[PDB]
């Protein structure tokens, strides 16, 4: 029963991960 | 060096020093003066007279020694003596090339000393002027006639160390050679080296004045021999008395003779082996270029 | 543009410290069928600091093709003379590259030692031996240099023609790859091709425009041909350093005609009124007409030999 | 001499009816610290409780960081730039969040193994109303009055 | 406190009337010491039982994480040696190194939570060890008085 | 060791076997 | 054994001479906390003392450590970045990290066999912890016969 | 009645002098105590000291394998290849030493902290002659011995 | 002074140790 809360914990932080870099290198060319 | 000027020179005229060419050659063989004679202050008739007696000098490799102490130069003219017995002459051309363009480059007798002035970094007649110019000036300075000049007193110097080495013996003996090539050289390793010789010169071989100028041309040259040794280095291979030949054939431009060669290989074979301790062989040509 | 600033520095450290390979496998762009190839443009790109690669192509990614075939060098050009139709591959690569950089005395000393009783003989051993030890401190070329019996010499002074002519070809693509119009080069152009090999601020070619702007100098050109002239002069740069050092302790100021007096004296090349303009343009003290020959000297030294 | 006096108070006290009275005694005595002990187990328990949910969160959060860096390296060095470029970047960040780790621990500083936890517990709390050695001894004079009524029922 | 004073009478009564005080007393002593081991044995019987059983699952459970882990070098031996260079394979190990960590640091974290979650939820819902304990400790002092009454 | 051996170097040689077939199926 | 029962004895008469049963014994009770107390106050200055003497030494170790490992990181990020390149600074760097690693296993090592060695050497020369220890389980238990009194 | 009786029997055997008698039996079963206790200290200190050479032994081993090591690995790295070549085989080398010390540390497996280590060495190692539970009652009594000869001597 | 006359030794037969496999190799 860990195991769906393992990926429901680990996911989201990847992929949050995923879209800060892309905000961070656009905003890095921008300014 | 303005320190060997003060303590060397023998003429003077109001509180200003002067060499004779005597004094001059004895300058540049020695460091301290042999007989601490006074300066003897002269005034401006006898410092006059003293150039009058001249010309009768062979204006070639005994112009120097011709002259005696029938001779006066100014402090600023002995530096640009002793930069042409030090330095490698190819400078002093270019300096002929900066200072007069599309012309035989001549010079005034106020172009002489600003020569003088920037190469080494109203006034008396001298024997430079007097002889370049004519009496008054009148001629000029033609490049050719001065590299004549300095190729003269580089031959006369050397002809009188091989003298001064030979002790009028009119040739030399192997060990006196290896005196004059590590004279210079005061850093203490010459017990290693003078013992080396000894066992390999076998005394009774001679050379003559021809080799003695040979080498101190090769002398002057030695940079493309640190280069061709690199390379060799580089190649690891342990350079040999045939390569060494080899290496001086191509800096020098000039075959030099068996004996002398094999002599000098011999002297800086460090080592056992058969290979040259090029190292200390640059090192110890090169004080002896500086003197 | 932050991303191409830190991409430009990764490939500056790459041309400056990384291995014959990797320089290689990075600016070559071309892969023909396997076999990996680098056009004459990827050539001059990969010594000239401060030039960018193509996007997509970069490291281990290349334009694949398929093997009258199309020509990559114009005819008479030496990398035509490699053996492809003016491709170079690693092995010439290295060829070339130890070829431009190494000075004439060098070559001359090498091929001195190892020869019988010739001033300019050498045989394909010999030469394989001087390539070693200079490579220390080539594909298709056999035939041009030697023969196709294989057993010709190469004189000194055809080696030394070789070399002169590879650099003219080098300059000349690197000429044209800052976009000529007419044949003119900008004068900020050509300061940054001066200026090129040295410090990474540009702060003093700015500071150059503004000197052209007030000047009315900026927007007149330089055709190839001076370049050519001002790097043949660039290639007595000792003989020019001891006669500016010469003429300044003199008394004399450093001034355009001086340095139009001195090249023409010590280097037997005509400067134009412009290049001694612009020379001095980026490098006076301040405003005023004197050189800076200590700095002067330095830059062109260090950009002279390529790095 | 006081061997029959002694026997005379054994007859006058210690009627000899006293088994009987040792078992209610002692199966009402087993009551009574069972009472005086229930308040001490439960502040135990909810001292135990309340720092045990500080650090399931605390692991919890431990792993949400260390896959928001793997997003984040793995974003940059595969669509924004390449792998040669990011390799000492990624190895640096590692570095730095091993450092990070190590400043995280210095600055948040079987039965025997309880005994060690449940004293650091106290020591942390400085929480009034529940003394460990209280608890402790009265739960082992509830174990050993547990154990003689074992023996006495047999 | 009429009975603490009853069985003090009763202690004192039965000190009194013993007989041979050095040698009945030391019967007295083996025949309660062998009781009292004979009443041990259960107890350490279950522990004994029970550590086997929770130490042969963590033995089990190592060995298998040392398999999975020689299972993952095999395969990045044989992609970077065999069918791919290093080169082109460097982010995919560093990648995989790093997933590797997590999931043993997720393996840490859930077997702590569930263990201490249900562990904590038996406690709030309910082999004493303080009885075994006790125990020991009886027979340990009623064996060095035993030791001390012989020599 | 030798229970060592038989747990290592089978799992080795079935992580051999398995990066073969998973880059023959990809 | 007659001291014993003798012994037994006093305290049945300490027993019976009581007046006022509870309220009395609650006072001497109250002086026995006390008194046990005011000795117990000694032995927690020591032990506090040795504590904190032991502990600030860790907390300055730990610091130095993490300082050096910062100024390692620094050092090699500036010869990385400016000075010289990664494809050149990649085999100093996994070197520097193993040296730094086997420096600190080794300072660890070191440390062990050191105080091992003290303390053996120590004791096979020669704060008691455990009369600190029996003092605190026996005014425990008397502040809880108290508490089992007031009420 | 029963006062008065214990009373008489208190003047009769409790003779009221065992004060004095009390101070002299108590500092001689201290050191009756301590000398009962000695052989067990001495079993302890052996048993330990023996387990402390093993360790110092093994830990010096594993510093030399990684010196070692290391050794071959910049040997390698800096004369007979280049670094190139050598980047794989020093990942895999590193992965392969943090196995074999896991295989390691797999085939080998604040006073109650030593309490436990000492109850750990006993369990495993099971050697007669030390007894760890009546080595702790005998220091636990002869400490409260101690305690009361202090408060007796004032 | 033992932590050098550890490691040093170590250090010295590993290189040694590389040395001669390759050489065999
Ligand atoms: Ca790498």
């Amino acid at each position: 029963f860990g195991i769906i809360r393992l990926i429901l914990t680990v996911v989201p932080g990847l992929l949050i991960g995923a879209a800060i870099s892309k905000n961070i290198a656009n905003f890095l060319e921008e300014n | 060096r303005k320190q060997r000027f003060m303590q060397f020179s023998s003429l003077e005229h109001e509180g200003e020093y002067y060499m004779t060419p005597r004094d001059f050659l004895f300058s540049v063989m020695f460091e301290q003066m042999e007989r601490k004679t006074s300066v003897k202050k002269l005034t401006k008739k006898d410092i006059e007279d003293t150039l009058s007696g001249i010309q009768t000098a062979g204006c070639g490799s005994t112009f120097f020694r011709d002259l005696g102490d029938k001779g006066l130069i100014s402090y600023t003219e002995y530096l640009f003596l002793l930069t042409i017995l030090t330095k490698p002459h190819s400078g002093f051309h270019v300096a002929f090339k900066m200072l007069d363009t599309d012309g035989n480059e001549m010079i005034e007798k106020r172009e002489f000393f600003k020569l003088q002035k920037i190469i080494s970094k109203p006034e008396i007649n001298t024997t430079l002027q007097m002889r370049f110019f004519g009496k008054r000036g009148q001629r000029k300075l033609h490049y050719k006639e001065f590299r004549r000049f300095m190729e003269n007193l580089q031959t006369e110097i050397q002809e009188m160390e091989f003298l001064q080495f030979s002790k009028g013996l009119s040739f030399m003996r192997k060990e006196d050679f290896a005196e004059w090539l590590l004279f210079f050289t005061n850093t203490e390793n010459k017990d290693i080296y003078w013992k080396n010789v000894r066992e390999k010169l076998s005394a009774g071989e001679s050379i003559s004045l021809d080799e003695f100028k040979s080498f101190c041309h090769f002398t002057t040259h030695l940079e493309d021999f640190a280069i061709a040794m690199q390379m060799f280095s580089l190649a690891h291979r342990p350079v040999r008395l045939a390569e060494f030949k080899r290496a001086v054939k191509v800096a020098t431009g000039q075959e030099l003779s068996n004996n002398i060669l094999d002599t000098v290989f011999k002297i800086f074979d460090l080592d056992g082996d058969e290979c040259l301790s090029h190292e200390e062989f640059l090192g110890v040509l090169k004080n002896r270029m500086h003197r | 543009g932050f991303r191409d600033r830190k991409v430009m520095e990764y490939e500056n450290r790459i041309r400056a410290y990384s291995t014959p390979d990797k320089i290689f496998r990075y600016f070559a762009t071309l892969k023909v069928i396997a076999e990996v190839f680098m056009t004459p443009e990827d050539f001059v790109r990969s010594i000239t600091p401060n030039e960018k690669q193509p996007e997509h192509l970069g490291l281990d990614q290349y334009i694949i093709k398929r093997f009258e075939r199309e020509k990559f060098a114009d005819e008479g050009s030496i990398f035509y003379t490699l053996g492809e139709c003016g491709l170079i591959s690693f092995s010439d690569y290295i060829f070339l590259t130890t070829v431009l950089s190494t000075p004439q005395r060098n070559f001359e000393i090498a091929f001195k030692m190892f020869d019988l009783n010739g001033d300019g003989e050498v045989d394909m051993e010999e030469f394989e031996q001087v390539q070693s030890i200079i490579r220390s401190q080539c594909s298709a070329l056999t035939t041009y240099f030697f023969g196709a019996d294989l057993k010709g010499k190469l004189t000194i002074k055809n080696f030394l023609e070789f070399q002169r002519k590879l650099q003219h070809d080098v300059l000349k693509l690197e000429f044209e790859r800052h976009d000529p119009v007419d044949g003119r080069i900008t004068e900020r152009q050509f300061g940054g091709m001066l200026l090129a090999y040295s410090g990474v601020q540009s702060k003093k070619l700015t500071a150059m425009q503004r000197q052209l702007k007030k000047h009315f100098k900026e927007g007149k050109g330089l055709t190839f041909q001076e370049v050519e002239n001002f790097f043949t002069f660039l290639k007595n740069i000792n003989d020019v350093d001891t006669a500016l050092s010469f003429y300044h302790m003199a008394g004399a100021s450093l001034d355009k005609v001086t340095m139009q007096q001195v090249a023409r004296t010590v280097a037997k090349v005509e400067l134009s009124d412009h290049v001694c303009d612009v020379v001095f343009a980026l490098f006076d003290c301040d405003g005023n007409g004197e050189l800076s020959n200590k700095e002067f000297v330095s830059i062109m030294k260090q950009r002279l030999m390529r790095g | 001499d006081v061997k029959t006096l002694v026997n005379q108070l054994y007859e006058a006290l210690n009627v000899r009816e006293h088994q009987l009275q040792k078992e209610v005694e002692l199966t009402t005595q087993l009551e009574t610290l069972q009472q005086e002990l229930l308040p001490l187990e439960e502040k135990k328990l909810e001292l135990e409780q309340v720092a045990n949910r500080r650090s399931n969160w605390m692991a919890w959060a431990g792993l949400g960081l260390m896959s928001v860096q793997f997003g984040i390296l793995a974003r940059l060095t595969w669509w924004e730039y390449s792998w040669d470029i990011m390799e000492p970047v990624t190895y640096f960040v590692t570095y730095g969040t091993a450092m990070a780790a190590y400043a995280y621990f210095v600055l948040t500083r079987n039965d025997v193994r309880d005994r060690q936890q449940l004293l650091l517990l106290h020591k942390k709390a400085k929480k009034t109303g529940f003394d460990v050695n209280q608890y402790n001894v009265l739960k082992d004079q509830i174990a050993k009055l547990e154990l003689d009524l074992k023996r006495l029922r047999d």
